[PDB]
């Protein structure tokens, strides 16, 4: 089981903007898809984008587009996101989980502990 | 007042128009040839914005054709599949003889829509768009041309979408499959992007059912 | 001489045209026309390419200029007229 | 594009008893691209059904599901205390989607 | 000479035709054709006029008897024909 | 066997086209022009009647095209939208190329029906129908010519009506509303007509309502 | 000179061309094209039909290579060239 | 690299393209001219199936168009009138300014239909079928032509039927009636074809009802 | 074109009646373009209403109407043994027309 | 009011002519059309046609089309008609009437007395 | 093609007794393209009547028949010993054609 | 009444051919169609085939074409058919008849004995 590990909670003020990421160990960085994912409590889990630094390439969710940019560092085996445009209503726990493209399927099987992002003022 | 090239006797010179030139023999009209360059060897970018941004619509301007009897092979070219945003076909049907350039390498052809007012996309700057040895100073509908001019001297498709063509707000895919696409950049050549297709493709990780999944290239 | 004075040129040519010999004579027999084109590389000995690029981009804006003054959509005569003033220049 | 609404929303039993779930999907999702998942409170969901029919890694054989065309269910044959979880249908095989999720209860 | 010999002629000319400079060269940027033609006056200097309106009156049986002797719709190589001939007929 | 013009050392003269001149200095082909000229220079009267009247129907010979590069501006030119009495087309549509002459001051568009057996209006005593610098023997639908001849040398729309076009039986008006008209005559010129149609319009004393009121000139 | 080599050849001709004089210029006047044609019959004088067939027969290879290397449906240029080609090969 | 025919102080030369030829006076273009001659006069059968297995379709290959001033009457020519097996028109209808040859005696129109894979019908043998005076690489619907060469120098319808026409196994018909038909074959020239048509149709032993009554000729 | 038909084409009336009077026409016309007219026996008629609504110079308040469309109407408060005339509905803003006319008569 | 004054009754034999007039007075020749009308007794009354001289046009009913001729003589303000082709069915009082041009108006506002056409034989 | 079939196909009288036969066509003959035949055994047959109405030569005044359309109709007013023949109908303006043919037999 | 004579029964083997004829007399050759006609006891006339010396043209009924070919002698008057491809089914008496051509009209006026053509083994 290839682990995904990601930051404690952070707050942000409206308007601004969170990096966060999730370092990638136990396994391959350039053979999974590492989507990022969001959870508010009471709301269900909604996609946001995707990186898959074998190919090079990330892909959106359409209500994220542009205010969530997907990236990776090879180098260092994390995926990072960053989220910008922040207000209060994107307060949840934001996830990485990683798939089994390796394995020829495209579902979760990898999962985070999920990393707060507060927005507040 | 069309100047010729000749040959010095050592480099190239212009030829005159008015003066006579004793040197200048000519014993057959076989000396005198209609050769089509391309502007791709003058520095001129092959990027899809880059080309479409310089060519437009415009009315009232009829179009010409030229002859050719030979050329310079292109590299790059492209054609034009583009409706209006209506479905209403943005160019006029290539008329009887005009037929796509003899050999490339590259061809794109960059269908999709757009708003197109006026009655021919012509090119910007002027150059040709050089059809079979046809050349013509606006882009038919259906076929392919390169980006050139006319000296007057002694492979793979990779048909990219687009949207908005007409206009300076557009957008560019690159196909890989009916529900897989990659946005375009100008730092990605021809080369990086069919490289990147069969990657995508070979792997499989694209989309596979009915829904559209539509890559961004990373940054770095 | 023409001097070539742009950014960038590139002095290499891959060249086309066409030739017909032999039985291709007969349509239904020979090839289709772009089977008919021939092909080369050349260099830019003595500066020739570059010169003939530049040749082309200065020509190109009288060549237009006549052409807007023309009636004919398929003007394939430019040679010939050029042929009948080069004897009528020193001959008329 | 795959819109999925899960069926009963909740469901409320004693532990030892059977419960069924099932998600009604807009277009047909091909088994294939198709999965089940159990949701515990305060945590990532774990994988349960792969291909809408296969058991995931450590899952138990309580669990089973099978799904065609727009049709995906999943049943466990008796609730366990710890299966008292949010399940959750997920498609996966283009830009992926979820459902609402569903929460068992203990009656 | 050619000397004029209907019932009435017009002495004066308003004169048009097409001229084409500058960044015009470029279609899309310039005019449309209907603009690029130039015009002035001329009068009957020295009889010119009426005479050039004789000669194209009797010009014309040739220029029709020489078209239904054609094959092409658009015959726009007369003069073409005529510049060769000038030549030939003293080079020949 | 065309004549063509040339310039004596005083005045005009008839060039030859069997004698060689020794005077007769070409030193370019820019010095041949084809020059168009108008048959109104000549007399011919412009009258709606007495310009329909020259042209007419027959069917077998072919239409023939020649080319101008400079002309005479024409003061009187016209058009024709003529359809069978059943609403059959008259005449063919002009062909592309086929554009009305530069400049004109009154353009008059003779729409209407008639009977037209034959395959093309031709004129009757040959002259060339002037259009763009590309005339023809033939008048061609929707565009406009000027009358004229080709010498080979060294505004206002006023769309009169028409009934019984083809024959020599006619009508002709000149619409001033949709509801008035105003009957033809030879006697009155295009600045006469114009003046008359502003006077009546300006008046208001034309018909107002859905009817039709169609005016005779007063015989003085 | 040219000979005809061939099983077998037709010495006579019944000829055609056209002509046009007369009122006939003014074309609803005239006659439909068909009856502008003029007529009449030529002997093999001294071989010269034979040859003409011959060579009409080995040109058309050396026509058709030359239509194959064009762009134009229309080639009526050829003699027009010849005549170029005739005076410049002597006063190029 | 067309050579032309010259007239030699004798007989009849071949002109070079090359060699300048001091007796070669030139004086006009009036010397230069077109002209057509038809193969039938170097022994070219023209029986039916004779001349259309020496026709067929290939695709790809585009057509050409040269031009006549003059030529030779041809006695037999042909038209054509092919469908494909469902309908589907084998020839493109003859395009603007394509008229049948001149004059000739016995005109044929081949109708019918067969298998016709190909873009046009070319000649076989490279042979010319001449238009008008504009003769093509092709042959066109509708207009009839005959079959020849260009040289470069200083009546009564037949209408046969045609079955399978565009390939190896066919059948011809001389229509008499609507139901009155003879088998072709080659011994039977067009003078006898007729009389004997004249002999069926005014002896009046024929069909006379509806169907159809097909005769063939005797072997001797 | 437009055609008018007065109806009643006579009235009979004892003076000092009231009596109203209406013409249809075939196809609409303005008011604008309409007017009403009294015809004395011998006599050229003499204009009464113009627009189908104004009162002509020299008309009396007894005289009245009002049109649209293809519905005319003129009335007389009081018939004077003065107004039994022929009336008359006129169309003339193009080629004019006339109705055949109503005499009012004398009861 | 502006009057229109007439000549008296004229007897003419079939095919024959007549030629009628009215002499406007006491206003404006040139402001107003002079409409010519017909009205024999028990047939109502029909426009047969006008003539403005300001336009210096005239025009004309349908049915009195060629046989009616309207002209009028600006110099001495009187409005000519001409009725040709004369049959016993003419018989009629023809009238001018001067219409409110002047003021926008098409009616008719000023009347003449009508002078008899006999036709007769 | 001229399809005929014979209708009695076959006939019993006694020999002196009245008979008819008629003849369908599929399609319409001119009378005048149509024949009746006799056919006695072993012999070729032969012709009664021309036009589908004429008596050929030699031809008894008995036999008789008319016909229109696609209706063809024979009848012998007495049958004859001599007459229990087989009667045919042809079509003969074209490639012809014959019925089956029918027997006249002795009752 | 113009005769034609026939020769007598042949049997043939499967697979060959039988050549039968008619001799003229009594009349012209040249003016009459002569017509091959076939009937099987029990099956009814059917047509086979004609030649008209005249035209020097023949026809065939579509169920004999090519294998059975008819001719004419004008030299001997004489009728002429060649049946091939002969089978057991082929067995019947075969006939000429001559038409009325020279009367205006097609049926058959005269007729043959008929000639017994037997196939067996
Ligand atoms: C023949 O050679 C010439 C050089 O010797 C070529 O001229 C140069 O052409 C390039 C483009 O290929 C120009 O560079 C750019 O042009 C674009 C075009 O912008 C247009 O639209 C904007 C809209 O805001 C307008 O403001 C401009 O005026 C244009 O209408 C610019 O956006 C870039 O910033 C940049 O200027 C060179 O400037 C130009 N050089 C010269 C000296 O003219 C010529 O194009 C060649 N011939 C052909 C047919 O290609
Ligand atoms: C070149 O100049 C010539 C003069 O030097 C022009 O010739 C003259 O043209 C005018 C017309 O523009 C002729 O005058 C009239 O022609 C009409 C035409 O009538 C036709 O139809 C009637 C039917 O009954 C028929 O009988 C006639 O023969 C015509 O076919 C006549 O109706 C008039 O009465 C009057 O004759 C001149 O007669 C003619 N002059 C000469 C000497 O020919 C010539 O038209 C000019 N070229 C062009 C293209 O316009
Ligand atoms: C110019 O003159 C030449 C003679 O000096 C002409 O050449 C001769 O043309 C004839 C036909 O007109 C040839 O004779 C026959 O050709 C047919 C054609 O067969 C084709 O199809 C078969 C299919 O199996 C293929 O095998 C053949 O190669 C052909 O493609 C043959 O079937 C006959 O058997 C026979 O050969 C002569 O052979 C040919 N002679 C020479 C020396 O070439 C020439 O056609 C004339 N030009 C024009 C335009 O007609
Ligand atoms: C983008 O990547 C795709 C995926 O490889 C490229 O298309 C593929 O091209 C190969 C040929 O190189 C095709 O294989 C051939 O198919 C024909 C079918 O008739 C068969 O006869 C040949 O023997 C061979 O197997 C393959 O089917 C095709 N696949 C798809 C989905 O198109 C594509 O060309 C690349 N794009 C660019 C611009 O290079
Ligand atoms: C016959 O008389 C009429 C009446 O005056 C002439 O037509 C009128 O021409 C004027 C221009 O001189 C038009 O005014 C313009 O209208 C455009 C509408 O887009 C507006 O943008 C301009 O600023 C200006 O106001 C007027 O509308 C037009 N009226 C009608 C009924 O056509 C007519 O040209 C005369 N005929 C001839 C042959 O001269
Ligand atoms: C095959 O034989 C037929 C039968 O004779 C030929 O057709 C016939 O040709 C004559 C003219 O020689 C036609 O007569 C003319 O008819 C027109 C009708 O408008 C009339 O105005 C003339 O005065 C004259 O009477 C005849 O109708 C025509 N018959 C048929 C059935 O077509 C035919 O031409 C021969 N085929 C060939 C290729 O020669
Ligand atoms: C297009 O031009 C408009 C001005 O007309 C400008 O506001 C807009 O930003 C431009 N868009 C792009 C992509 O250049
Ligand atoms: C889309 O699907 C069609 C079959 O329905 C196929 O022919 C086509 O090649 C596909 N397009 C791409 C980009 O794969
Ligand atoms: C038209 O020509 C006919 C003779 O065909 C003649 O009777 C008639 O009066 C002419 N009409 C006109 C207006 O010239
Ligand atoms: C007739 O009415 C139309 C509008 O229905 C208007 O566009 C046109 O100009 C009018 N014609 C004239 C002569 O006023
Ligand atoms: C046509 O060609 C085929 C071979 O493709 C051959 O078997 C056949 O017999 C030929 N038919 C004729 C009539 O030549
Ligand atoms: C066939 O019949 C039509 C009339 O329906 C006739 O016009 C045509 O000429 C006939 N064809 C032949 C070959 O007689």
């Amino acid at each position: 089981q290839v682990q995904l590990v990601q930051s404690g909670a952070e707050v942000k003020k409206p308007g601004s903007s969170v990096k966060v990421s999730c370092k990638a160990s136990g396994g391959t960085f350039i053979d999974y898809t590492y989507n990022w994912v969001r959870q508010a409590p009471g709301q269900g889990l909604v996609w946001m984008g995707r990186v898959v630094p074998g190919l090079g390439l990330s892909s959106y969710a359409q209500q994220f587009e542009d205010r969530v940019t997907i990236t990776a560092a090879k180098s260092t085996s994390t995926v990072y996101m960053e989220l910008r445009g922040l207000t209060s209503e994107d307060t949840a726990m934001y996830y990485c989980a990683r798939d089994t493209a390796s394995f020829g399927w495209l579902p979760f099987a990898f999962w985070g502990q999920g990393t707060l992002v507060t927005v507040s003022s | 007042s069309i100047p010729l090239g000749v040959i010095h006797n050592s480099t190239l010179q212009v030829s005159d128009v008015d003066k006579l030139v004793c040197r200048d023999k000519l014993s057959s009209t076989n000396q005198l040839r209609s050769v089509g360059l391309n502007l791709e060897g003058n520095g001129v970018a092959t990027d899809v914005p880059s080309v479409t941004k310089r060519w437009g619509f415009r009315s009232g301007v009829p179009p010409k054709v030229v002859n050719y009897e030979a050329g310079e092979w292109a590299e790059n070219c492209y054609n034009l599949e583009i409706k209006k945003p209506d479905g209403s076909e943005c160019l006029p049907a290539a008329p009887d003889g005009i037929r796509g350039f003899p050999r490339c390498r590259y061809v794109h052809k960059v269908s999709g829509t757009g708003p197109c007012a006026g009655d021919f996309a012509f090119h910007k700057e002027g150059a040709f768009f050089l059809y079979d040895r046809l050349a013509s100073t606006v882009i038919y509908r259906g076929t392919t041309f390169a980006e050139g001019v006319v000296a007057f001297l002694i492979s793979t498709t990779i048909r990219y979408q687009a949207t908005g063509f007409g206009t300076n707000e557009t957008e560019y895919l690159f196909e890989v499959d009916n529900l897989t696409y990659v946005q375009l950049e100008s730092r990605f050549t021809p080369q990086f992007l069919l490289q990147l297709n069969e990657t995508i493709y070979a792997s499989g990780k694209r989309s596979n059912t009915t829904g559209k999944l539509i890559w961004k290239v990373n940054p770095e | 001489v023409i001097v070539n004075a742009q950014p960038k040129c590139n002095p290499n040519l891959h060249y086309w045209t066409t030739q017909a010999i032999g039985l291709a004579w007969i349509p239904y027999f020979g090839p289709a026309a772009e089977g008919i084109y021939t092909e080369g590389l050349m260099h830019n000995q003595d500066g020739l390419i570059c010169g003939l690029r530049q040749l082309a981009n200065e020509t190109t804006q009288a060549l237009q200029l006549f052409l807007r003054a023309t009636t004919e959509l398929r003007t394939f005569s430019i040679l010939n007229r050029k042929a009948i003033d080069f004897l009528l220049q020193r001959w008329g | 594009q795959t819109v999925m609404t899960q069926s009963p929303g909740t469901l409320s039993l004693s532990p030892g008893e059977r419960a069924t779930l099932s998600c009604g999907v807009s277009q047909s999702i091909s088994s294939t691209y198709f999965a089940w998942y159990q949701q515990k409170v305060g945590q990532a969901p774990r994988l349960l059904i792969y291909g809408a029919s296969n058991r995931a890694s450590g899952i138990p054989d309580r669990f089973s599901g099978s799904a065609s065309g727009t049709d995906f269910t999943l049943t466990i044959s008796r609730v366990e205390p710890e299966d008292f979880a949010v399940y959750y249908c997920q498609q996966y095989g283009s830009s992926p989607t979820f459902g609402q999720g569903t929460r068992l209860e203990i009656k």
